[PDB]
């Protein structure tokens, strides 16, 4: 689930249930 | 960055809520 490897849509969908209702932001490049 | 530390690197859920808003 999260302690893995996780890229592009893999990762999105991990902060989407991990942050819920606090929402998040994802940046590649940074 | 994130990618950096979980997708290139393996991912924990310290980092993970560092992105949360």
């Amino acid at each position: 689930f999260v302690n893995q490897h996780l890229c592009g849509s893999h990762l999105v969908e991990a902060l989407y249930l991990v942050c819920g209702e606090r929402g998040f932001f994802y940046t590649p490049k940074a | 960055g994130i990618v950096e530390q979980c997708c290139t690197s393996i991912c924990s859920l310290y980092q993970l809520e560092n992105y949360c808003n």
